[PDB]
């Protein structure tokens, strides 16, 4: 509610108003506090979900997920420090203005209250993000995913406002999702396909299937310093949960065509991840993972009975994190190395010990050992999916094979020796480059203790 | 290597005597450790209903359970010294024989 | 930890080179030039580095064959291998 | 089984005529040495069989690419293939699995989950 | 297996034994050749395949070995009697191949 | 920041002693069997002029092999052709394409008439006829 | 520490060396003679073969048997 | 290679593999003469076809017999330990990052590094510019004049004239 | 070949030279620097097991009957030793 | 260094502290006075005999 937008809209001139080089140090500093203000008069129910106003209920929903998103903003100064402290202080007040003027939609997505508040800012965005993407890109590749990023997210997405105001002039008013508590089903006919692939397919294109997933490694691969707004896109694109909110009802009782969207992203989770291991660009690699094990939700998702929605829940924030922190790990290390290229920057584990069990942690949470959230947010996946029919298990069953060779083959080769040629690569990783990489497995792993905050209503 | 090994006896009395009491045991446990372990097997469910091929096929394995052994026990303990010179063995090692004993 | 020397280095390579009949032991051993006691072309360099393996036992490149002339030559690389005198 | 991999082969004395292969090479050593022995340096090298290796594999294929020799139509024989036969598995079961639910009880009254 | 009528109480792993649990039986010696109490076989801890002959006598094997608990050894004869009433028990069933053997030959 | 012609152009002839060696010298003498040529089957987009391929297979070996460096470790400078499944190849055994393992994998295969037996032990084969009777044949008491 | 003197071996000794005397049928003869013959000789003429390896001795076998049999012994 | 030493690199394995097919110390040595006859029965004779088949049918007979698990010489192109330690691998140049009170300790090391410096300070003008003089054109391999006609320094300096140790 | 001599001799007298530059170990170089400051060693063994024995059964004691079904353990398995006759050896 | 308190062999077939073989020799008595009681009391099979079960009728 406004104890939020106000005081994140009340950091935006607590920059510019600053003086010189202070502005970092003074917008981090509040930045952190927010987040007392997230869980405060969060993490209410529970049951019978919170609903504080007319037009918002924050998160109830139980689908918290909004704490997150209020963490990763002042992990971005941390993050996106390294070479935008060599350009004009009057533009990087810009570049953290727009950064924020991206943070205050996604609090206002999430909430919604409804149906039409949500697209208004679920194309919101687009603005602040393209912006980022094309300017402060790197290689001159960029100019096209600037275009790719678009043209896909908005291509389809505007049979969503032809579809929403079909239903908002159709049966009473879409106004509250709170009240459903009228709805009719969608039978059948040539027409009411089109409805539930109009009110689908626009999310489809964020979290991609296997097809029209054609953007993803585009905008990643060249795409901002820090990857400033890359920690920033890998939560834009989990954001498509609220395919949660319709596909449990409004229309729930279309499964008929379900089909075409399991066989097809099922058959690409086995696939994908099998096309990034002779990657030779290491921000490639990466970028591929962040498909496979989000791709997994869609057949979650559609698959209706709960011990999904458990499971569901718990990987939209799994690799949230992971999917977060490896592309914090294969920044730090091109900041030294130039190259983006994987085999160059071989023979490291010696010059770096601190950072040697940076990677570990980061790439055993792939592997997902049972403690963590990982597999108990796969297990909830497998246990329904199996019920589906039991030979599910063979398919997402390879997953868990060459996702485990996917991940070493990332790390063992940096165990190698290569003295070679470097002379650079002396900085020993000053804290920053350890402390921003932390904040990340301390609150990771953390969660596992009482992990009963993050799950769904079931 | 089980080549350039050497005999029995060069200053390594003690820990040759574990080799021929364990590589004894494990070939079938006349007296020893596991004469309850491999012995109350082939004399206890080998009447069933057995495959009658296992009887064939585990009991001659039974057999190389013998030149396991006396193989890696011939070239190290038994035959002439072969390996190149300054060898500057030392068993008096209070922190290993601690160990095996 | 084991204790190595430029001394054995130059006593053992003297040492079976003395030992070997085919030698007598008046002949020069750190300086012969290896070439009047190269005979024949075949059957002496490679033969020669056929015992002194049997003794340290790293490998003998093939490459470092025609370093065998100078009789110090052989006994002075070796040094360089094993981490040898200072 | 892969493969001989032919350690000897015909040879002697022809293409002894065939020299400076290794002054493409001895070149560069010496020139990559020139450039590798510097006392101000600190950075890496350009190494350019390195930026033709990826640039010549990742993009510079699309650009290459012609929609022509059905060898390179072979893909419907790869891509969408196999994607059908997924379905033909499916759309069976989710259905004889169904067909019993209804008439008859498979399983048992202790199954609460699901 | 002797009385196949049916069972008052369903419990199986077979809680209803006939009566009590053979391994075969009889069928002649011996006709009865009775066993132990069932309401002491189960009211102690009693494992299957330990409710087959030599109820009674194996009951008492572990009686001792309770008693002398810093020892090794309770009884070296009566674990060797414990054949001589298992022995003589499948002794006496080694019998069933003899029968049949000149039974089921020509008469 | 190199500038003009990057990579590979449209070959695979576009004068194939232009290329190698114009820079990036697979070939020497424009024909090692090196030139930039290995366009095997076109059409496909794949591996255009590329100074470059079907340069032999099974391994960089990683031995002595000690110009300088020469294999998978010290990096000369320029040979580049195909990767990346070469640190997991290696070259000629000893024999040459025998499946006696197959021979063995089914040498079992021979004991699946062994398995539709049983090996009850007493008493023994005694061939018989209708001697067998695994329970009871004939009347009870 | 000149403790590796020549003028030492010079194979006198070693059935498994009178082979000297089989090739002589052809010749070469023992040279190099004494290098495979370094440590022929000396304490590894001995080199304990089959049981007595495994027997160590049978010491204390037959001799402490009865050591426990017996007193009372009835 | 040159067609007189290619028996060598035979020459070489020929009784290696030998050794570890044979296990008393005197087999190896019993076979050795017996075996060695083979080599001179045409001991001088042409170079070309004639004694090609030396080489010809040395081929056979030899790949043939091969693989019997051969002795390794642990530390060595292959076999077990041979490249074990690299916990250490002396990455030569640490020396940069410190910040000292990590520098208080080896002074007297701290002051001989410096001094070798100087060489490599200014050791160039005409330690690479005699290299465009050294070389013509197209050069093979690449090492300087073995002096450097008066004094090396090192030249090769010091990447392979200071490198890394074994322990 | 013979070319090697003015070469790699220098190396001898500069490889060498290096690692005799290498090895030192007067004056106790490590400085450390600063700074300040078996009978009994009874209490390690006490610091060891006597702290945890205590705080793992005050999680007991007032613990077993508070959960409704907590610790499974299992019967007495009963011998004719208490109200039972024999009645065999038999 | 560390210390001299045993010098290597060239093959002079170093000696033994003495008191090494013998403390290993009281376990060659481990396992063969533990043999002691194989054969006493127990036989080859201490199992009683099948005695040809010819009472068929
Ligand atoms: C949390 C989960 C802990 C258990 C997994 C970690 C295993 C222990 C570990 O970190 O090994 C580091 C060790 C570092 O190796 P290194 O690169 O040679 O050391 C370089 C530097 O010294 C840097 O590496 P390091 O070995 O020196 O590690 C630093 C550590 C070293 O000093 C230690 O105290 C040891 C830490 C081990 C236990 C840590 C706390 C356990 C709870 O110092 C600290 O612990 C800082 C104090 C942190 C206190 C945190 C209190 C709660 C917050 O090994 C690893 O890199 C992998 C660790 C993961 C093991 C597998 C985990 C899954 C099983
Ligand atoms: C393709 C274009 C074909 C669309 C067919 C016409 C759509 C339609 O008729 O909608 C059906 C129905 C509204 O029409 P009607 O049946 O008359 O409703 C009854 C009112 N009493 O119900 C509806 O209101 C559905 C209207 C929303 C459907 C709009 C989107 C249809 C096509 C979406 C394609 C999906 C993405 C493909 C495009 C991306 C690439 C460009």
């Amino acid at each position: 509610m406004l104890k939020y937008i106000i005081p994140t809209i009340m950091l935006m001139p607590l920059t510019w108003l600053s003086k010189n080089n202070m502005i970092w140090v003074n917008s981090t500093a509040h930045s952190l506090l927010i987040s007392f203000t997230s869980l405060l008069l969060m993490n209410q129910f529970g049951d019978n979900s919170l609903n504080f106003s007319l037009l918002f209920f924050s998160d109830s929903l139980s689908t918290p997920l909004l704490i997150l998103t209020m963490w990763l903003l002042p992990l971005m100064l941390m993050a996106s420090q390294h070479h935008l402290s060599k350009e004009n202080l009057t533009r990087k007040k810009l570049f953290i203005t727009m950064l924020i003027s991206l943070q205050l939609f996604l609090i206002m997505t999430f909430t919604a209250m409804e149906l039409i508040l949500f697209y208004i800012l679920f194309e919101a965005t687009l603005v602040p993000t393209l912006i980022i993407i094309t300017r402060w890109g790197n290689q001159t590749e960029r100019l096209n995913a600037g275009l790719y990023f678009l043209f896909y997210t908005l291509a389809g997405s505007l049979p969503l406002l032809v579809a929403l105001i079909y239903i908002q002039n159709t049966v009473g008013s879409l106004n509250f999702l709170m009240l459903q508590y009228w709805v009719q089903p969608v039978h059948n006919s040539w027409s009411n396909v089109f409805m539930w692939l109009a009110c689908m397919m626009a999310f489809m294109v964020k979290m991609p299937l296997y097809g029209l997933h054609l953007w993803l490694p585009k905008a990643h691969v060249e795409a901002p310093i820090a990857g400033s707004m890359v920690l920033a896109a890998v939560l834009l694109k989990l954001g498509g949960y609220g395919m949660l909110r319709i596909t449990l009802i409004l229309n729930p009782m279309t499964d008929f065509m379900a089909y075409p969207f399991i066989m097809l992203s099922l058959w690409g989770m086995i696939m994908t991840s099998s096309i990034c291991l002779r990657q030779t660009d290491l921000k490639s690699l990466i970028a591929y993972s962040s498909v496979s094990h989000m791709a997994l939700v869609i057949v979650a998702i559609l698959i209706q009975t709960p011990w999904s929605y458990m499971g569901a829940t718990a990987l939209m924030i799994a690799h949230g994190l992971t999917s977060s922190m490896l592309f914090c790990l294969a920044n730090s290390n091109y900041e030294r190395i130039h190259s983006r290229t994987m085999i160059l920057a071989r023979g490291l584990q010696t010059l770096l010990p601190l950072m040697a069990t940076w990677w570990l942690l980061a790439s055993l949470t792939n592997l997902a050992l049972p403690p963590t959230i990982n597999l108990i947010g796969e297990l909830f996946v497998v246990m329904s999916t199996f019920s589906w029919s039991n030979i599910t298990i063979i398919l997402m069953g390879v997953n868990m094979v060459i996702t485990a060779l996917y991940s070493l083959y990332m790390l063992i080769m940096t165990q190698r020796g290569k003295y070679t040629y470097h002379i650079n690569n002396i900085s020993p990783s000053f804290t920053r480059e350890n402390a921003l990489m932390s904040l990340h497995i301390l609150p990771l792993l953390l969660l596992t203790l009482n992990p009963k905050i993050i799950l769904g209503p079931l | 290597d089980i080549r350039k090994m050497g005999g029995l006896f060069k200053a390594m009395p003690f820990t040759t005597t574990a080799l021929i009491v364990g590589s004894l045991a494990l070939t079938g446990m006349p007296f020893l450790t596991g004469f309850y372990s491999k012995d109350l097997i082939i004399e206890a469910a080998n009447t069933s209903y057995t495959n009658a091929w296992a009887l064939l096929m585990t009991l001659i394995a039974t057999s190389f359970t013998a030149i396991y052994s006396t193989r890696i026990i011939f070239f190290a303990l038994l035959g002439q010294p072969r390996f190149p010179t300054l060898v500057n063995i030392n068993e008096n090692n209070p922190l290993l024989i601690n160990s095996i004993k | 930890a084991p204790p190595l020397t430029l001394e054995g280095i130059k006593d053992r390579v003297l040492y079976v080179l003395k030992l070997y009949d085919k030698i007598d032991p008046e002949k020069l051993s750190v300086n012969s030039h290896f070439m009047k006691d190269l005979g024949l072309d075949s059957l002496d360099q490679v033969e020669i580095i056929m015992a002194m393996e049997d003794e340290f036992g790293f490998e003998i490149p093939d490459i470092d064959a025609e370093k065998l002339m100078c009789p110090q030559e052989i006994v002075d690389y070796i040094a360089d291998k094993k981490d040898v005198y200072e | 089984t892969t493969l001989d991999p032919a350690e000897y082969d015909i040879s002697s004395e022809t293409r002894k005529a065939q020299a400076e292969r290794l002054a493409i090479r001895s070149r560069l050593k010496r020139e990559y040495q020139l450039q590798y022995y510097d006392p101000s340096r600190r950075g890496v090298i350009e190494d350019p069989a390195l930026v033709r290796w990826t640039y010549a594999r990742s993009a510079n294929i699309y650009p290459n690419f012609r929609p022509n020799t059905k060898t390179s139509l072979l893909g419907a024989l790869f891509g969408i293939g196999p994607l059908v036969f997924w379905y033909y598995v499916f759309k069976t079961d989710r259905d004889r699995k169904e067909k019993l639910i209804q008439e008859g009880k498979l399983d048992r009254t202790f199954n609460i989950s699901y | 297996a002797r009385r196949y009528l049916g069972d008052a109480s369903v419990e199986p792993d077979p809680l209803r034994m006939p009566t009590f649990p053979p391994d075969y039986g009889f069928p002649e010696r011996k006709e009865r050749e009775m066993v132990a109490t069932q309401q002491e076989m189960n009211d102690a801890q009693l494992v299957l395949q330990q409710r087959d002959y030599c109820a009674h006598y194996l009951i008492r094997f572990l009686k001792c070995k309770r008693d002398s608990f810093p020892n090794f050894l309770a009884c070296k004869h009566e674990r060797h009697d414990w054949d001589y009433c298992e022995h003589l028990d499948y002794v006496k069933r080694m019998k069933e191949f003899e029968r049949e053997r000149r039974l089921l030959q020509r008469k | 920041a190199s500038h003009i012609t990057k990579d590979m152009l449209p070959g695979p002839y576009p004068k194939t002693p232009e290329e190698r060696a114009a820079a990036a010298k697979k070939y020497n003498m424009r024909v090692e069997d090196y030139e930039p040529y290995p366009d095997d089957g076109t059409g496909y987009g794949d591996y255009p002029k590329l100074p470059d391929r079907s340069q032999q297979e099974r391994d960089p070996w990683y031995d002595w092999d000690h110009p300088d460096l020469r294999l998978n470790w010290g990096e000369p400078m320029h040979w580049d052709l195909d990767m990346y499944i070469r640190n997991r190849v290696d070259t000629s055994p000893t024999p040459v394409n025998w499946n006696l393992m197959c021979k063995h994998l089914f040498g079992f295969v021979a004991f699946m008439l062994f398995m539709f037996w049983v090996g009850e032990t007493y008493p023994a084969y005694q061939p018989v006829g209708p001697k067998q009777y695994p329970y009871n044949n004939l009347y009870l008491e | 520490m000149e403790l590796p003197d020549y003028k030492q071996w010079k194979i006198e000794g070693t059935p498994l060396e009178t082979v000297q005397e089989k090739l002589a049928a052809r010749g070469l003869r023992d040279p190099w003679g004494r290098n495979e013959a370094w440590r022929y000789m000396g304490g590894f003429a001995n080199n304990v073969s089959f049981v007595g390896a495994l027997l160590k001795g049978f010491k204390w076998g037959f001799a402490a048997f009865v050591v426990a049999i017996g007193a009372e012994y009835y | 290679l040159t067609h007189q030493q290619k028996v060598l690199r035979l020459y070489k394995r020929a009784l290696r593999h030998l050794e570890s097919w044979c296990i008393h110390r005197d087999k190896y040595r019993y076979f050795a003469c017996l075996l060695r006859a083979r080599f001179d029965e045409h001991k001088n004779e042409k170079d070309m076809v004639k004694a090609t088949q030396l080489l010809r049918e040395a081929e056979e007979e030899f790949w043939h017999g091969q693989h019997p698990q051969p002795y390794i010489f642990p530390e060595s192109p292959g076999g077990t330990s041979y490249e074990r330690y690299e916990c250490y691998k002396v990455p030569e140049w640490c020396l940069d990052d410190w910040h000292p009170s990590e520098k208080a300790m080896y002074p007297d090391y701290f002051a001989k590094r410096e001094q070798w410096k100087k060489l490599r300070r200014e050791s160039w003008e005409r330690e690479v510019k005699q290299l465009q003089e050294e070389t013509p054109v197209g050069g093979p391999r690449t090492e300087a004049l073995p002096p450097a006609r008066k004094q090396g320094d090192l030249p090769p300096l010091w990447w392979h004239i200071v490198t890394r140790p074994r322990e | 070949t013979p070319e090697e001599k003015l070469r790699l001799q220098q190396l001898r007298e500069l490889r060498r030279r290096w690692l005799k530059d290498q090895e030192l170990s007067p004056r106790e170089p490590v400085l450390p620097p600063q700074r300040v400051s078996t009978y009994r060693h009874s209490i390690f063994a006490f610091t060891h097991v006597l702290i945890p024995v205590w705080i793992i059964h005050y999680y007991l004691k007032y613990h077993v009957t508070t959960k409704p079904y907590t610790i499974v353990e299992k019967k007495p398995r009963i011998f004719p030793g208490d109200t039972i006759l024999e009645t065999g050896e038999v | 260094g560390g210390g001299a308190h045993i010098e290597p062999r060239y093959r002079q077939f170093p000696q033994l502290t003495r008191s090494q073989v013998i403390q290993a020799e009281f376990f060659s008595a481990t396992m063969w006075f533990w043999i002691l009681w194989r054969f006493w009391h127990d036989s080859d099979a201490v199992l009683g005999h099948f005695p040809y079960p010819d009472p068929s009728q």
